[PDB]
């Protein structure tokens, strides 16, 4: 074994996708897009990925490179995907909090920010609908704090348990350059799953606003399969641009 | 007898316009933006504006001109790199612009309930986040008259149409009566934007035949029909600096020297003397001599 | 590592069905029927069926078995010569089935507020009409929470999700995990009764690789992709005796036979044993032959 | 002049469209079609016209030619027409009511009719969102009839005026082989505009199940144009089809 943090990443953006099916996987960052990727030629082969733009990809190309396609998808018909709840997206996010409320919009009061970044995007309609993950790939007290400034991102506080249009609501995975965590602590709070190889626990609760449930027994990271790995660093990114984006 | 020949200039294009409208741009981003028309709204005293867009670098020319009071948008992004409006980032950090904010889809959703000619068209994007807070009492829910299987009834929100007083939308190739076509991948929503306005003026990259529009591209292009279109203007190169399907790519350079210039008051300065200050082909001459660096 | 072999045979299809099923049944009146899958279930035992058509020649030969208890539509036509379908004629003077007649629109609609998991979406049609009647309190009005600018709220038909059980359509072409396109000059509405459906089949003219199937068509005719089809059932001449876009035009003759077969007990029997008693292969063999007289 | 009722009737659907501008002409009968492209050809010219199927022509062809074409119109789009506002429909009927209730869908009861048509099409849809009007080529009784067993077509008396949902309603004209008609009586009650040259107001009356509003005052049908007549009869026309669709 020699794998690197960044391939640990690789692999757990894959993990997301576990028991995925025939849905479209919407990775919005490159790791998280290298594990859609790997997990359609591993375990995944029904997941549906697009070029970014409008295109359907038959088969899964190398990071930044084109593929056969197998159908058409532009903006307007994302929003039926959307809607109809076959889609599993990997957003970004600037904060998250304790139970799963996210920010990508911008920082301080919603009609005067501090910062301004895109606004809310399809966050509100992709967690209202649908299986939603986020990556993070510098792990912070800033990123998990205690409130987010502008709630992008449903979390499950926000659910009320009365109105069915918020069954669909499920955040199923947070992986950082830290490890793997979900929401599946006691009311529905930020909760350890696993930590990759090098980290320790201290690291993790030093770097989180909040409690982290059961980061005191998390384990590691699971290894790459040399199946895996080989994906990861001769088919899919041999370029190394996955070590851009992921802190130590 | 002939149906009715639409074509105009741009400055009459923006000479239907005024003040205190409500305008809906077509695009999506950096993407085959109407940018010609949105260049004459610059040279223009139209102010006062709510605009209804998937922003990008026409969001943020019209805020650097402080002609707009109210936005409604999904996102603002100028796709590639710098990637954050700097114009439209200044009006939001100053607090010059009220923003109405929502998810992406329900942009599409309130230009459809205006399509339609409807008060409001249901969906659950919004339920449970900050959209409810960037729209407080305009933005209300519907109850389903139907409950669930389970015996309970859902509460969704009930988005508004998107009545637009004007839509500017930028096309590859029409004829003289509005017929138009896309070429590329994407139509984004131009079809939706001109539905749901008043005043529709949809610039092209080239006036053709009728007939040599439809043996162009498949039907399935021909986006918008006569019934769709209120003005036609003729603008080769009009979605500059953004993308435009098959006719060009994005003027990478350009969009970054765009971006620049908004940092000090002398490069502002110096860009809207360069570009923004004379005709459509006044800034297709001086983008001409900047690509020659 | 292989995505999934969906390729199954018209029986296999109906194996998957069950009486008591809401299906959706895609086409429009005599135009891409999927009378091959039609035909499979008129051999089979699978009966007590709540159909959602724009019904033709579909809906007729299942009214012929009686096998429907309960139609969703917004007309029943055989487009051309002798035009009103005679077995939904007789069972409907016959009262042997419910109908949930609608506006044309409506059905549209309907599916659209099950594509998208909504438990209904306002729409004007059916207000004021007997649409009301046919449907009684199964048909339910929403009022906007928004007024219009006189100060009255309108208040629309709150048209209910059609949610089907399964979806039978014809396409043209598709390959074997569900990519799917149409020819010709309609895709009508199938890509929007696969995306109301839990269980959805499509038989297509011939199975193509994908790489064949982009390439044959624009990328606007790609109506289904994988995530809309559970099997695909190759079925050359499969929507006979409709037409089929660019594969063929509508079997006249063949029709004009079917409708006159249903004026007396022996030319029915006559019509059943000859074209309905045996398999596919042996219909289309049957058809030939009548095509030579 | 030596004009027949058929063109009469002819011209007489061609007024339908006087000021209708840039919508869509919908004409469903071999008449009311002929008129919609008489009017495109004179008066007329933005309207939009279809091949009945899925094409917009770009000319104006004679009944059952094409003509090269200038967009798409596939039926679901035709919805997106409809719920515009921007058309005008021609239906026929086999009842309509003095208040413009109209019946294209069956005879007797809603759940066991004893005659079978087509069912409701579009005719509430139409009714509800764009002015209406209506080709009866066979003037009787038993098409104007005092109660239609099934409304497909909405008429006046079914108007909320406190709900604007109802904003959108117009019936335009009724033409048929005796006259020219609409709905601008009082109480908007079925009103004579026309009778066609050789018809009688007592042919009138004696064919209608009500009593028809202004009937003694109306004048006669405008005579066609020179230039009307010319294209009726080598245009639009020439092999005399509207002859087989109008009763004496």
């Amino acid at each position: 074994t020699e794998v690197t943090r960044a391939e640990y990443c690789a692999i757990a953006c894959a993990d997301i996708f576990s028991g995925a099916g025939e849905i479209m996987a919407s990775p919005m960052a490159t790791l998280p897009l290298i594990g859609a990727r790997l997990a359609r030629l591993t375990t995944e082969p029904d997941l549906l990925i697009t070029d970014g733009e409008a295109l359907i990809f038959a088969d899964t190309p190398a990071v930044g490179a084109k593929a056969p396609i197998e159908g058409w998808m532009p903006f307007r018909k994302v929003f039926d995907v959307v809607a109809s709840g076959r889609r599993h997206v990997v957003m970004g996010a600037n904060q998250i909090d304790r139970h799963g409320n996210q920010n990508l919009s911008a920082f301080g009061p919603l009609q005067q920010p501090t910062r301004q970044m895109f606004g809310v995007r399809g966050a509100p309609g992709n967690t209202i609908n649908h299986p939603t993950s986020y990556w993070v790939g510098k792990h912070t007290s800033r990123v998990f704090c205690d409130t987010v400034d502008i709630v992008s991102g449903v979390g499950y506080d926000q659910i009320d348990p009365e109105n069915p249009a918020y069954r669909f609501h499920h955040l199923h995975r947070v992986v950082s350059n830290l490890g793997v965590f979900d929401f599946g602590g006691p009311d529905h709070t930020f909760r350890a799953l696993s930590l990759h190889p090098g980290v320790t626990a201290d690291q993790v609760a030093d770097n989180t606003s909040f409690e982290v449930a059961g980061l005191a027994d998390a384990g590691v990271t699971r290894e790459p399969t040399d199946e895996e790995l080989r994906l990861i660093r001769e088919v899919l990114d041999p370029r190394s641009l996955r070590d851009r984006e992921v802190s130590v | 007898v002939s149906k009715r020949d639409k074509r105009i200039s741009l400055d009459d294009a923006v000479g239907e316009l005024r003040s205190g409208m409500t305008i809906g741009i077509g695009g999506w981003g950096s993407r085959r933006k109407p940018m010609a028309l949105v260049r004459a709204l610059l040279r223009s005293d139209v102010t006062d504006l709510t605009v209804v867009t998937y922003g990008g670098p026409d969001l943020g020319l019209l805020c650097s001109a402080g002609k707009v009071t109210k936005a409604y948008y999904g996102f603002v992004s100028l796709d590639s790199a710098p990637f954050y409006d700097p114009w439209f980032a200044k009006a939001r950090t100053a607090g010059e612009i009220a923003v109405r904010e929502m998810d992406e889809g329900m942009v599409k959703c309130g230009l459809e309930a205006a399509a339609a000619r409807l008060p409001f068209l249901p969906i659950r994007a919004g339920l449970g986040s900050d959209v409810r807070r960037f729209w407080g009492d305009e933005l209300r829910t519907v109850t389903s008259p139907y409950p669930d299987a389970s015996g309970k009834s859902e509460t969704l929100i009930a988005m508004p149409a998107l009545n637009l007083d004007a839509a500017l939308v930028h096309l590859n190739l029409g004829d003289k009566h509005g017929n138009a076509a896309y070429t590329g991948v994407d139509p984004y929503f131009d079809d939706l934007y001109c539905a749901a306005a008043e005043k529709r003026f949809v610039s092209v990259e080239r006036v053709v035949e009728t007939e040599e529009l439809v043996k162009t591209v498949p039907l399935q292009n021909l986006i918008l029909n006569r019934m769709m279109v209120d003005g036609v203007v003729e603008a080769p190169n009009g979605a500059h600096f953004t993308l435009a399907g098959d006719s060009y790519g994005r003027d990478e350079k350009f969009q970054r020297h765009y971006a620049e210039s908004a940092k000090t008051p002398q490069a502002w300065q110096q860009f809207v003397a360069t570009y923004l200050s004379g005709s459509e082909d006044d800034y297709q001459a001086a983008v001409k001599k900047f690509a020659e660096e």
